[PDB]
């Protein structure tokens, strides 16, 4: 219902229903590991 | 001009077991001539039998012995009735003849189709102008064997 | 039917995938053996009749099979048997050109075991007729093609047993 | 002979025999010949071994302790839960019967007389009824 | 379901169903509306339950997200929460049917062998499930929380 | 086997979907008819023998079927036939409780057409025996349940023809 | 493929392959590496090709993307480019097979009936394909661009 | 096949009964609804294509079914599926005109469940395609005809499940 | 079954021949590689579980196969698949000890292709599971045994395709 | 032993020992002094071997000795090395017996159930055993090191 | 740059730039906006690239975050990823310069000595940069991802 130029769209095959990379963004969490280290420090 | 199209779609259903129009295919070149009278329904049915569309559909996925059984149900409207009858047909699809004109002569598939269509029985019941129809229970005396 | 190349295309089509590196490697593995398949087919085709005759001579005739009571007794049945042999040889040549056995299933094996049980056709004897034609074929086609021709004869024979 | 498959027969006492050996002896050699018999039961009755939850202990415990025979260990396994489930439940009734016969009496049925005996016992008694005939036949006892 | 279980026992005996396998079915039908509602409620908060379960888990067992731990790293953790999402889903299925049935076939029979291969510590998966019970149970009325809790404790039980 | 409820669960499981509104509506449509299914089963079970008797009387006996040359001639075969009838009735009662015909395929129809061809058992006559039991059942169970019981008898009978 | 086509004609006439049929298999297989390179280049630029076809299309037919147009809106346009991505994929398949068997069964036989139902204007789909030819062809050497171009013009032909 | 007028005759013929009062009442119950059946058929026929389009849009497409791995993926299979849909619509229109479902058994349901199992065709998804066409049909044909059209769509869909 | 040694004995027995020089040379060619076969079996047996896990990790899991709709979805089927894997590994170890593939035909391949077609088990995916276990095996067993172990994995995989 | 195994098979088939069975008893007994030397060397260095294997186990599995690890702490580590001392002892028994009968009844049959109860990670016990192989094997001649190595790899195998 | 490298050749031969030298400056500068886009994308995802690089690295070689590892601990780890952040930065510089002059003086000449002194495995470290390339290569569309990738592979090349 609006403009043509939403033509920026990724073209992969989207993940299946239990891939290891649906809960990937929650897998970075709240421990003392490599993802615990504050980046700007 | 619609009678023709009632008839030409009947042929698709008889030879291919359903009209090919919905999907969209057709034996095009051949088809026009039947409407315009150069070739009879007999020649139209024979062109559909040796076409690339019927070979793909009813010849490719089965065995030569299964091709004989389905050919009887398409060009004669009835089941094979005797074991003697298998050997006539099974050894007709089975041998090369050769290539004579443009070609596709005594074929495997090609030979089988002429043999059916040029048979005595075919041109008797449906000879010449009628598209083949199932001669099942109401229509003829059915064999019980 | 399918060949090497369409086997790959249909395997990717059902996933809606463009051909990737793994696919492209498979297709190369076919193309790179292609010229050899052609030469082998020309040897088999042009020696067809001699292969059947040498295969029958080693594995079928001079036996109870060709004597009264045997399944290849009568000129009728002897003719039917070597007719069959020609089918096998010819289709195996197709399978080997295609680099895919799918045609041997679709147009040769489907229902054949039971067809032979129903007529009384001896299965074990037919397998020996297949493995004798393979033996002859492997001599005629040479190092280049021997293993590749052979497998589709072996496909045929484990399809019956 | 050697032309057919091995036949396992549990001759090895089992029985928790005891002896004149140290009271808490660590090794007792033959307390491991029973154990191969136990896995070979599974391999005939179901064809493979079961998964962890699945195995029926407390049938084995008793076989191993010498309280019941091989014959009754087969009966417990035959009339069990996963046996029903794997092989009875998902098939048409007479397919179930024909297949079950191969596992419990080592051969296929010979006849319609025989097949029918069970088919009409299964309609009154069920899975349990059918299992108990293959197990209780005269033929089971002569052969096994 | 309750239906499947009742019937299978009936057919095994080859006799029509009996008094007490009918009463259970009737109870289940009334229960099912409530059961369907609980599953829907659980489904609505799935992302919150999984995530908060995952924090509760890694505090209680930091070793799995450590050098020699099965869930060590950002993915190896992503797949771990995905497995927690799987089991919550199966728990909603179990509640709705009224019988555990399908969940068993989907996610406990074979689970020892699967996780042993992957070398996943089974008892810490059981902990992840307790953690989900705690979160899910805080979004349900007392009566519904108990009814849900039985199915959580079953999964915890089967991984054992 | 599957019932109404597991039909839905497995259809969603293969997509890995939590149950959504459309699913939940289907399950409600089952639960809301559940009490009526139970009452109907109790009528059928407790009238089992009378239903078979009245169905045989309208559709099988007093005929060439029960006379010499007929398939339900001999006490043996008469017994086998009404034994079968009891199976049909009993399983249809299962299908109707489950609200799913899958059990009628898995445990009754699979191979049965050919089994009957192999023994000579008359198919058309067996269908009439099914549709006569339906007629009786539909009277006994009443408005509430008549249509729902009926369909699984109709499932059985188009499974043979 | 070229193989499938040759063989099917052979088997249907109950015979071994012709000298002609053998020759084309030989010429075909010699072009294998080249055909694989043509597919790679185009696979490698798929996202670009789809976007430039899509721009070329909407200039030439701004109506399709207009009030009463089949592709009017952001997600009616998203599906439209996805269909353009589908056909480019099939074109890469055709090029490596050396004929249309695969292209045909997957995306032209039945295409009239599909799009008539959806009420998609077929001839503007044919335009979207010409647009892809133009883009794809600008990423290939003269010789490879022609070889690719035959398969684009086939699809354009079949939607007719 | 049979229709309401014909069924009354064959149901009485097997009993050798003249048509009596009960029979005559049944036939009246058909004739009295006849004009409405005709009008409804003319609406369905002339909106055939739109009904399929709206039914597919609500119940089939925009889904995994139309994506790679789905049964209505490929123009070939999409065409086969909406071809089927047209059969259902067309035959249901016959059944409703005849006022008898017997044609739906003879020419549509017989063997279809197993045909779909053998090809992999998703049954549950096909039922939704049937019940979506019913929904559309019931709007288009109006109060007069809604219930009568609806039942033969429901006959079709419990014939598959 | 047969091994290297009984393969020779039975080939001579059917001719009623005492073992001659050619026979004795074949048997030597087996005995001379025997100690190496044993060492290789002890490595495979004791690393069995790790080989399956590394083979599954490279060729099966992290994929659509393990996702809903995939054949190794559900703990049930995942368990069945790695159970199968253990069979292959174990029997290939038998074949390699025996120096004869006959056991792989008698107890593993016979009927397996069709069994997998009937259940829907993906053949190509299973072959990759076989050729991944081979890859791992060939590292673990070393120069001595690598080629000899490898062939019976290759026997298995061309037995399915 | 080799004796026990041979005899049990003899008695179970109601027969005297085979030429084969007699031969292996003869070859076995000829290796007696050598096998006794292999056990002595390893008995003589039992401390060295067990400690070293623990340092290497805890390097590949640092977390076993971490917050949520089975061997976390000074006395949870003390028991862990004691178990490593147990298995080295059983390995010396096996080497002098020439088979596993003794090793098996004492420390593998029931070991899954024992360690599952204690929640000990079995595969890291298998690693502790590989670590002992590495140390023990460095105190033995090539020929004796291999003969010893078979029994280490057996235990590693049985914990699986 | 290309300028710095080339002008130097001009001045050293006491002359104005050649037609060739002028041509390459022209072709180079024409390829400017694209190179700037490649640097922007990667600058925009720096934190993601570094961490996902860091996970990919420690799987492929963890021992560095273990008792006797150079990067063992929270602040010994805060430095290893910081070094990975340094090299990604230098890679963006190189891409916009069109050669390595800057990358080289800032972070390879003196390195190997530098890493060696500290006792870090140099191949451990090149994995990590090679891992950063992967995460980053995936936040860019196919044409820009390649352009970026050359600079990642350069650093990987230099460190060895
Ligand atoms: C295109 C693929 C294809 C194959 C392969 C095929 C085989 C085939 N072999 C047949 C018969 C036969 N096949 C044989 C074969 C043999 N007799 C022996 O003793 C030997 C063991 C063996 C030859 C090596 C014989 C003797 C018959 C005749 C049986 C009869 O008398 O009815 C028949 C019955 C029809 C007929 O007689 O022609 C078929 C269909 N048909 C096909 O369409
Ligand atoms: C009852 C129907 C019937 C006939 C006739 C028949 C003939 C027949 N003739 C054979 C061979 C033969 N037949 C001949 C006959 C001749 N050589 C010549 O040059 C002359 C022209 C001719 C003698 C007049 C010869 C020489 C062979 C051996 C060919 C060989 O072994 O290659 C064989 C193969 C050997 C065997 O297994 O028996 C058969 C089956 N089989 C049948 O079922
Ligand atoms: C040759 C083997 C054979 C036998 C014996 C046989 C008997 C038989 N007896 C029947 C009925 C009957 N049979 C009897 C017999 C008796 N009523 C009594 O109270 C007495 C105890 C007894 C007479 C001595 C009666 C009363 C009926 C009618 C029952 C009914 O219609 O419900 C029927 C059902 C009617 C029919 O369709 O023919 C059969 C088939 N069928 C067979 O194939
Ligand atoms: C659990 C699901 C299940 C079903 C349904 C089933 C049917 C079935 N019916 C059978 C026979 C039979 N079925 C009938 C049935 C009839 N005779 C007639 O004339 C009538 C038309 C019809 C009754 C209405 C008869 C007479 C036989 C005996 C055939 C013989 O003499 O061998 C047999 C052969 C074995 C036996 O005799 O028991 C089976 C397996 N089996 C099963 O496991
Ligand atoms: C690989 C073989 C294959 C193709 C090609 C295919 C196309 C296809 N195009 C669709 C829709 C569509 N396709 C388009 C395409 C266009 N609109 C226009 O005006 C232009 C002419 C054109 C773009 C160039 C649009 C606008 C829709 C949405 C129509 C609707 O939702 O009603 C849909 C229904 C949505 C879905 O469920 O995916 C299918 C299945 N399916 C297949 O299996
Ligand atoms: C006159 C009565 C009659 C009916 C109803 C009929 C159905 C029918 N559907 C078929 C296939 C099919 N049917 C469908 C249907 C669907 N696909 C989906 O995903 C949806 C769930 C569904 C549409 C709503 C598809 C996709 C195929 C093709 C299967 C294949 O690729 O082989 C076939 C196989 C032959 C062919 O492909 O044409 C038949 C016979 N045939 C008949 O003679
Ligand atoms: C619905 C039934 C079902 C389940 C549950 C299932 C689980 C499952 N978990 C997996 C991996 C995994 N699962 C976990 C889970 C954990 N790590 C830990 O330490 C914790 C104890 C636990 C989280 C609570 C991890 C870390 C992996 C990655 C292991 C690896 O890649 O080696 C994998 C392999 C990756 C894949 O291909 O998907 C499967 C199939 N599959 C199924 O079909």
């Amino acid at each position: 219902r609006k403009v043509i130029d939403s033509i920026k769209i990724e073209d992969p095959v989207k993940p299946g229903d239990f891939a290891n990379f649906l809960d990937m963004a929650r897998g970075i969490e709240s421990r003392t590991g490599v993802w615990s280290i504050s980046y700007e420090s | 001009s619609d009678e023709k199209e009632r008839v030409v779609r009947a042929a698709y259903r008889q030879v291919f077991e359903r009209d090919l129009k919905a999907y969209g295919q057709s034996v095009s070149e051949a088809e026009s001539k039947v409407k315009n009278g150069e070739i009879s329904v007999r020649e139209f049915v024979r062109r559909l039998g040796k076409s690339e569309l019927y070979r793909r559909e009813f010849y490719q996925p089965f065995i030569n012995s299964r091709v004989l059984e389905l050919a009887f149900k398409h060009f004669l409207g009835r089941a094979p009735e005797s074991r003697a009858e298998v050997q006539k047909y099974f050894s007709i699809i089975s041998s090369p003849i050769v290539r004579g004109q443009s070609s596709m002569p005594s074929g495997g598939l090609y030979a089988l189709i002429d043999a059916l269509i040029d048979s005595e029985e075919y041109t008797s019941i449906f000879g010449e102008d009628t598209v083949p129809y199932l001669r099942n229970l109401g229509v003829e005396a059915q064999p019980s064997w | 039917m399918q060949d090497a190349i369409t086997a790959v295309i249909n395997n990717y089509d059902v996933q809606g995938k463009y051909l990737d590196g793994a696919a492209l490697d498979k297709l190369k593995a076919y193309f790179t053996t292609g010229a050899v398949r052609v030469r082998a087919a020309a040897v088999i085709s042009s020696n067809a009749t001699t292969i059947i005759k040498e295969a029958a001579a080693k594995a079928l005739i001079y036996s109870d099979l060709t004597r009264p009571g045997g399944n290849m007794y009568t000129t009728r049945r002897y003719a039917a048997c070597i007719r069959d042999m020609d089918y096998f040889l010819r289709y195996a040549t197709y399978a080997m050109l295609a680099g895919d056995p799918s045609i041997l299933d679709e147009r040769v094996l489907n229902g054949l075991k039971e067809t032979y049980n129903s007529l009384g056709v001896p299965i074990a004897a037919t397998v020996g007729g297949i493995q004798a034609m393979k033996e002859v074929v492997g001599g005629l086609v040479g190092p280049d093609a021997a293993k590749e021709a052979s497998i589709y004869f072996d496909y045929l024979s484990s399809g019956l047993s | 002979t050697t032309l057919g498959p091995k036949i396992f027969k549990l001759t090895q006492n089992v029985g928790f025999r005891s002896k004149g050996m140290v009271q808490n002896a660590g090794v007792v050699t033959v307390e491991g010949s029973v154990q191969a018999l136990i896995t070979a039961a599974y391999q005939q009755i179901f064809g493979r071994q079961l998964y962890q939850g699945q195995r029926l202990k407390v049938a084995e415990i008793k076989l191993e302790n010498g309280e019941t025979t091989v014959k009754e260990f087969v009966r417990a396994l035959g009339r069990s839960e996963i046996f029903r489930k794997l092989y009875w439940e998902p098939f048409y009734v007479c397919k179930a019967i024909e297949y079950i016969h191969r596992r419990l009496l080592g051969r296929p049925t010979y006849d319609r007389v025989e097949n029918n005996r069970y088919f009409d016992i299964a309609s009154k008694k069920g899975f349990y009824g059918v299992v108990d005939a293959m197990l209780n036949s005269n033929e089971y006892q002569e052969v096994f | 379901s309750v239906l499947t279980k009742a019937i299978v026992n009936a057919d095994a005996e080859a006799r029509y169903l009996s008094p007490g396998e009918l009463d259970r079915i009737k109870s289940f039908v009334a229960s099912g509306e409530r059961r369907l509602r609980i599953a829907q409620t659980l489904t609505e908060a799935r992302e919150r339950i999984v995530k908060q379960a995952g924090d509760q888990l890694f505090q209680i067992r930091p070793d799995v997200v450590s050098p020699g731990g099965n869930a060590y790293g950002e993915k190896m953790t992503a797949l771990c929460l995905r497995d927690l999402d799987y089991y919550l889903r199966l728990v909603t299925y179990g509640i709705v049917a009224g019988d555990v049935t399908p969940i068993e076939e989907i996610g406990i029979i074979g689970v020892k062998e699967m996780y042993n291969s992957l070398q996943t510590p089974i008892p810490a998966v059981a902990e992840g499930v307790r953690a989900m019970k705690n979160v899910a149970t805080s979004l349900l009325s007392g009566d519904d929380a108990a009814e849900a809790g039985f199915y959580f404790d079953y999964l915890v039980g089967a991984m054992q």
